[PDB]
């Protein structure tokens, strides 16, 4: 084979400092992941994925460092209809992934630096689609005030004047509120369907990040 | 016509057919089979995949077998999907209903995620986001394997009904090295596992026992992942328990269904950060028709039984069913406790009984009263004497049960422990070597739970402090810091450049995380009190000493108790001059003794 | 030997298939003792025997066709061989 | 107009923690720089500009954010036939340039924000075709060890290989030798042109980078 | 046939043509004209962009004039060419022969630029990387505009002989407020400017004691610009001076060389990082020709011309011409001043005539054994009485010459210097306000110089210091510190914690940031020593204070030096317990007193 | 009016332009009193006189051509005017 999976990760000291904060997008959309990195003396890049929803390890889409063809596509059986990309500029070279996000295909992706055994993170970006808040029993029903990406580790949406929020239940007494981008379907018709599990893979890294507004969720130690 | 036809050419002159309709093959359930597998992979790429996966008889335990005679109105559904084994390597990708729980550490590298169907449950260790360890117990379906694979390599274990069957990468084993011992999980599998009153008792709370004696909470190592295992075993076996619907003793049912939620709570404090919304576990009667079937002839007549059933409703997540009388009668008990063994240790059965009552009402948001005159009960049993008969009680090895292990200090109000407090109150300069240390984690341990409060869900969780909820309208928390906003009257510094901060709020009002200097009131001072229709009743005192930590906090609900409290025979007020007494009134008024 | 199949979405389903064959090793010179083709409307694929019948039973046990499956499961019984033992 | 100069310039703070180290690429070869800003609210990005050789104040080539039209072009007169490029990707927008760096069009470029009147620096590449060492009238001419980007403060190079060094007299009894990127000619036969002053608009920034290997660079304060 | 017909339409019928040949466009000048202007643009754009830039009579001080009789073997040329106004809105780029000279203050977003040519110079003021205000003096093309503007708003003031024109961003008059005060420049145009004698004591000279005084060095302040401006027009008047090659006596064109060389060495020292690499100054006869006029009758039997000579071919990077012969004699007419100015404040000619030895043995990297001998004398002078005789010297008024102000406490090897020791050398604890304020940045301003030596470029120019070449061999170099690799001998600490290291080295050795403990030998020490030989010359001593910073080194060079330094009644030694003082020998030898 | 310039090397230089032209006010109703138009291969160009007129006094001056100037300049006079006073 071209290579395994990766037995000696590391992380670029910048890997948490450009990383952008968590993304919220509207189901259906075409999003696409871009990227970044400087000639360097690995042989191959590659694009590393974990995605939210029943989900675990990894899988890796690889492509050759300088002319861009593809030696092993992991993102297959999740990703049946994604296009990647990659354009040489002398100076450095990009590649990017496409594809149409929706509920199965939210998920943390990952820049690597790769050769046959090592790789090296160097940036990473979350999709979410539905974000959980918490509400008392009494009390109004908050209101978050998302805008457009700004700067720092405050969640963002490119489209938040379509933002509208659903309830699923209860948890230990308070009711549960989630937020997603909408307008998919004809003003509020469209309600995306119920999460089916929370905390799920992606939950550690997204609680990390601040709301902006009034809100209560649960969050790590 | 339209038909597809399967033909294996007889002759060239012609060939026998099957005619085989392509209805058969309308489902979607053909074509997410068959995007699943490489049909142009050659045997040697097979091979290849082989090499990589650990064998049982080749690089782990040896094959074993138990035999044993396996045994001890809407039936419950699976309200909740995932898709089993996705992007697997061995098996075949499926979309089924599912009870699907994930647990996630401390670490972001590490989680653990459970997942159980109706014949057949799957345990997931993650490490470092790699490729993770399946565990698989239960009837394992014919064609699971996504090729023709010799299964006999992968079946750990054995027992008269189900197998465990085990994938793992060979690279693995520098960490899982636990699989290679011939005792993994003996102690779980080798008796009746379907007796669930033993089970718990055997396999889970004998893991439990160890692994919070030595402080292994948190990290993933052989201990934790059985305890996993022994968890999801002991759901199975619930399911397995008659679902037809025989006719059950209530009581019977309560303990049991106690039983499992005392389980899943422990799991949840000692691996995940915050507990998994799933909830809604299928068990033997469902939680309406228990509440309906035993509020209909008022059949509860035992308080023991009333604090159980309201557990079970709490936990369930179906908080609306429980009424105030009950909660009130809970309360009650509490007070009668709180008076029974008022400034000494607790009971056994004390313990045991309080540990419901104190992992209850961090569960529920209706009733703020009662929950608050239990939680001030909850804290106010953390006396100097109940933390040295703890100590003397990890030494013992007779520990059945996790809940006999409970104490008051870990989950109330009270988060400012350090071992400054625990070493100085021995007169002996010594203690049982083990101890001192083993109880800094375990009353350290992490429960998070003062969300359930309106005026303090906003207090930060890391730094040291403490709470107390004397009554419906006032709250004290007692800090090194200026934490949150409100009345904020300060005392002589423990340590010079060091302060004990007392802030006096309303609980009608919002939590505000506040850190600025106001309302600084000054300390006030009575000697010759007033008791008249005892104006001091549902009041907290404190002992602060100057020159070290702050110890031994006691709350009196009657007049009986304050005067017990004052009597210095009974040593609860010494008048040390180091040391000085502080009274929190039930209203606002901070004064000294 | 085998028709290369860089993606799978090109590999056709059952949707655009229209007969699948078998050649056993009486004239098949293959090691593995047979071969299978199958057709679909622009081209035809060359696909190994024993993981076709393998997939094949795993369809027959998931829609629990093993009553109906006796005659062509004892035609596909030539080509189950070769289970992966572990060297 | 469109806009005037920036009024009032801020930086983001990973101004300087993402801003590549400095790049040597041989003369007549086509670099193009890369950027990518997440989708945000400022009406027009830009890429400013600050040539090292003969050059005082900024120009700037604007374009609309979203659709990807060109607004005002002032890199004309230093770049006559320079291409610029924007690709709309839902969830951040991407832009480049492109042209012949030579000895005319090495500088500084910056991503910029921008609106009618403030701008926010994002980024900043330094590209370079000679370098200046000093040498002791004696001892054996130096060695660099020039690398491809690898990670850090290093100077580096795309083809680190075709790296050349010529002696350009003397400056207060030390020796000044230049390193450039070569093989634009058959072998050695190529020489660039002496460069006509010392230090240039870049000195201050390209000073505060460490060059691998033993050398001798006369350094700010 | 190919050539451009102008035409004017005489008539519909018939019109009138010009023939103009295409051979008059064929030339690039053509093209790189067109290019810079837009064609299309209407008068509406051209109104608006010169609304933008004030004008003379209505933002800036009124037009005003001056009128002066301007008066007092191959020649230099421009070996270096610049791209005039590239990108400018109101002027034409063009390529042309230039002297180029770029000046980058401290801070980075601000700079100063110096072009000249061979009628008129540009001063090029930059500030946060905007674009620049332009001063332009000389005489002026008559083409220059790039659109048919009013020129006679942007002439700020006139001459005899040339015309000052300025441009700036109409929003940039908030920061170069100085334009609208009439006084601007007065002081620097208001004579005969063409008399370099006169221009440099008048203009020059005059704003830099100012700015040395209140210092106002590395910002961009009015006092600045206008030095710069007059640094530019002295080095335009140079070259006004009789180029076409009348005799000159040869110490006469020696003197006007040197101070136009201190001149640009006190503005790279006042407003750059490092110097530019243009050097190759125009001047009335090339160094060459003077060299070889002067040494082949060897005329220069004066110390003092020997020296300016030297310091015109250093300064001009023609080091390769100078003999190691003239550099003995100037060392040992450093030594002659050594003895003569022994433990007192150096009077003026002898601060005049060591300020350039002292700025020369920095900018050679031939014949280092005579550049450390005159290094160390250098270096040797900074006795306290010269501290407290600059001190006294700073608040003098009459101070017409920059030289004056020269001390060799702050080029030297002692970068040590704080307000401490200072204020400390004064029994009355008094100082004139501003003097210790001002000594301490005069004393302070870094030439960091100490790069021409193979065994101490290596030395951080940040960290408090002492440098010290005794000898060829030896070199010492005292820290609070253990910087630099070698023979390291540690000393009582000044306060607890602090502690003066002594480092030995050898010349010979390159050096290498070695930070480690290593090679810590102790002190010895000897009472009655042995001067045979005089084994003792050449060495420096240092009185070591234990509570407080360390004080007044001193150079011995031969037997007579140490002999009337040993004599205490000369009370170069007190010899009170709390001081110590040590001997550093020729040879690598540390001992005590 | 004036043919819209989107970038200075589409604007031909001296290589391909053939004819340069002026009208003045006395048959041109612009208010600039007067208009030039010039001529490359299919593409003509309308330009304001004075700018241009200004331009070809500039390249006279750095030619030099002032002595061969007399009749040309003389006759450039009427579009040299409109000189920007301040205001
Ligand atoms: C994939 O790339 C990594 C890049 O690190 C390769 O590992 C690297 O291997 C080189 C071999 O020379 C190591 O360089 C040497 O390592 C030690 C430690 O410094 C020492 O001998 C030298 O100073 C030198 O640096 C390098 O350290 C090592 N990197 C790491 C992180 O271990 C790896 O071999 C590549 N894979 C393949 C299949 O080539
Ligand atoms: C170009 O974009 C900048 C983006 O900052 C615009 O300046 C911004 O103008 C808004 C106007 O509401 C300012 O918001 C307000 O500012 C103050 C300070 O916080 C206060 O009134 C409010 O809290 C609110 O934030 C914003 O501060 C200001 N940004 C800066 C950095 O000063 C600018 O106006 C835009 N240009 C045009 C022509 O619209
Ligand atoms: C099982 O899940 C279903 C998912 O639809 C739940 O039904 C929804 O319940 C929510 C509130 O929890 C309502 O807003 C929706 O309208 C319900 N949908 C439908 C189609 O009825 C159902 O309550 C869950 N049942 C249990 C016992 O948890
Ligand atoms: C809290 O309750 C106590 C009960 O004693 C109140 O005490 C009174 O305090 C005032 C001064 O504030 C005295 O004049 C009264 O004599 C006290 N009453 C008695 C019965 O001793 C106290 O004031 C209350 N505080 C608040 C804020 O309501
Ligand atoms: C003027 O500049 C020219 C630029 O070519 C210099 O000529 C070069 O000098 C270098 C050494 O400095 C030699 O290596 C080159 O071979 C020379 N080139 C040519 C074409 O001869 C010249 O030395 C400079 N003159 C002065 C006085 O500085
Ligand atoms: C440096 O020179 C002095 C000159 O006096 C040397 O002094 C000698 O020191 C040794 C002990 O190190 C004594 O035994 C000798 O008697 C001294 N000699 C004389 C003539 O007094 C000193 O050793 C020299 N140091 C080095 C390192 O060479
Ligand atoms: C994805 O979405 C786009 C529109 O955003 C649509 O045209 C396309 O059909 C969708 N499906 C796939 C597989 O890309
Ligand atoms: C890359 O993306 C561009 C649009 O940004 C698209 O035109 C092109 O086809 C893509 N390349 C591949 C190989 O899919
Ligand atoms: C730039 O260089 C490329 C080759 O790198 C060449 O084809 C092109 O003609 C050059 N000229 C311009 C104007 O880009
Ligand atoms: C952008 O660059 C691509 C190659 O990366 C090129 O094909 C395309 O033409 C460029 N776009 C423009 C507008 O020049």
């Amino acid at each position: 084979f071209a290579t395994a999976d990766i037995a000696e990760k590391m992380w670029a000291e910048n890997y948490e400092t450009t990383s952008p904060a968590p993304v919220l997008v509207a189901e259906g959309e075409q999003v696409t992941i871009p990227c970044t990195v400087m000639t360097h003396s690995w042989p191959m890049v590659s694009i590393r994925a974990r995605f939210c929803r029943s989900h675990d390890g990894s899988d890796e889409l690889i492509l050759d460092a300088v002319k861009g063809h593809r030696l092993m596509n992991g993102l297959q059986y999740r990703l049946p209809y994604a296009t990647w990309n990659f354009s040489q500029l002398h100076l450095g070279q990009i590649f990017s992934l496409t594809f149409n996000v929706s509920t199965d295909t939210a998920g943390m992706y990952e820049c690597v630096l790769r050769n046959y055994s090592h790789g090296l993170i160097m940036q990473r970006f979350v999709i979410l689609t539905q974000l959980e808040t918490l509400s008392r029993p009494d009390e109004p029903c908050c209101t978050p005030a998302l805008g457009r990406y700004s700067l720092g580790d405050q969640i963002w949406s490119p489209t938040p004047w379509r933002l509208r929020n659903h309830d699923c239940g209860m948890y230990r007494g308070f009711q549960r509120n989630y937020f997603y981008i909408g307008r998919a379907d004809a003003e509020d018709c469209w309600k995306p369907a119920c999460p089916d599990e929370e905390p799920d893979r992606c939950w550690t890294v997204i609680q990390r990040y601040r709301l902006p507004g009034d809100c209560y969720r649960s969050q790590p130690h | 016509e339209n038909a597809i036809s399967f033909n294996f050419f007889q002759s060239y002159n012609q060939y026998y057919v099957f005619h085989m309709p392509r209805c058969l093959f309308a489902g979607p359930l053909a074509e997410q089979f068959l995007n699943q597998v490489d049909l142009t992979e050659t045997l040697e790429r097979y091979q290849q995949r082989l090499n990589t996966y650990a064998l049982v008889s080749k690089d782990l335990a040896s094959y074993r077998s138990f035999s044993q005679q396996l045994k001890a109105l809407h039936r419950p559904h699976f309200n909740q999907t995932c898709i089993l084994f996705d992007g697997h390597d061995l098996l075949f990708s499926t979309v089924t209903p599912c009870l699907h729980q994930g647990f996630y550490l401390m670490d972001e590298l590490r989680y653990v995620k459970i997942t159980l169907t109706e014949d057949f449950f799957v345990v997931t260790v993650s490490i470092d986001d790699d490729t993770p360890m399946l565990l698989i117990f239960g009837h394992l379906p014919r064609v699971l394997f996504k090729a023709p694979y010799q299964r006999d390599n992968f079946i750990l274990r054995q027992t008269e009904k189900h197998e465990l069957l085990v994938l793992v990468k060979k690279t693995q084993l520098n960490r899982h090295s636990y699989l290679k011992d011939s005792d993994f999980l003996d102690a779980a599998l080798d008796f009746n596992y379907l007796d669930l009153s033993a089970l718990l008792r055997n396999s889970f709370h004998r893991y439990a026992v160890d692994v919070l004696k030595s402080g292994r909470c948190q990290m993933l190592d052989r201990r934790t992942v059985e305890m996993a295992f022994a968890y999801a075993l002991a759901l199975f076996a619930a399911a397995r328990q008659e679902e037809a619907g025989t006719e059950i003793s209530i009581p019977r049912a309560l303990d049991r269904q106690a039983a499992l939620l005392q389980i899943q709570e422990f799991m949840i404090t000692c691996l995940s950060q915050t507990p998994p919304r799933t909830t809604l576990l299928l068990y033997p009667t469902a939680v309406d028709l228990a509440k309906r079937a035993l509020w209909t002839p008022d059949q509860i007549t035992d308080i023991t039984s009333l604090v159980r059933l309201v557990y079970i409703l709490s936990k369930q997540n179906q908080q609306h069913l429980i009424p105030q009388w009950a909660l009130r009668q809970i309360a009650d008990f509490a007070l009668q406790l709180h008076k029974t063994h008022l400034a000494s240790f607790l009971s056994a059965f004390a313990r045991q009984e309080l540990y419901l009552m104190g992992s209850l009402v961090h569960s529920m948001l209706v009733h703020t009263t009662e929950r608050r005159e239990i939680f001030i009960v909850e804290t106010g049993l953390c006396s100097l004497a109940e933390l040295s008969h703890f100590t003397q009680l990890l030494a013992h090895p007779h520990h059945e049960y996790l809940s006999d292990l409970y104490t008051p200090c870990s989950s109330s109000g009270r988060r400012d422990h350090s071992l400054e407090r625990l070493t100085r109150l021995f007169p002996d300069a010594t203690v049982p070597a083990t101890v001192p240390a083993a109880l800094s984690i375990l009353s350290t341990m992490q429960p998070s739970t003062l969300e359930t409060f309106p005026d303090l869900f906003c207090l930060p969780l890391g730094e040291s402090f403490s709470a107390l909820t004397v009554s419906e309208h006032v709250s004290y928390v007692v800090t090194n810091q200026y934490l949150i906003k409100g009345i904020s009257y300060p005392v002589s510094t423990t340590v010079v450049g060091q302060s004990l901060i007392i802030t006096q709020t309303d609980s009608q009002s919002k939590c505000e995380l506040t850190r600025n200097m106001h309302t600084t009131h000054s300390i006030t001072a009575a000697l010759n009190i007033s008791l008249e229709n005892c104006a001091f009743c549902q009041s907290a005192l404190l002992e602060y000493d100057d020159t070290q930590g702050v110890i031994n906090i006691m709350y009196m609900h009657d007049s009986d108790d304050v005067l017990f409290a004052l009597d210095p025979y009974n040593e609860v007020v010494v008048s040390s001059p180091r040391t000085h007494y502080l009274m929190l009134l039930k209203n606002g008024t901070v004064l000294e003794v | 030997d085998y028709s290369v199949r860089q993606s799978s979405v090109s590999f056709p389903p059952w949707r655009d298939i229209d007969s699948v064959t078998f050649v056993p090793r009486n004239l098949s010179n293959c090691s593995a003792h047979g071969l299978a083709v199958i057709v679909a409307g622009n081209q035809t694929w060359y696909v190994n025997p024993f993981s076709l019948a393998h997939l094949l039973d795993a369809i027959y046990n998931v829609l629990g066709i093993e009553d109906l499956s006796a005659n062509f499961r004892r035609q596909l019984a030539p080509y189950r061989h070769t289970l992966i033992v572990p060297q």
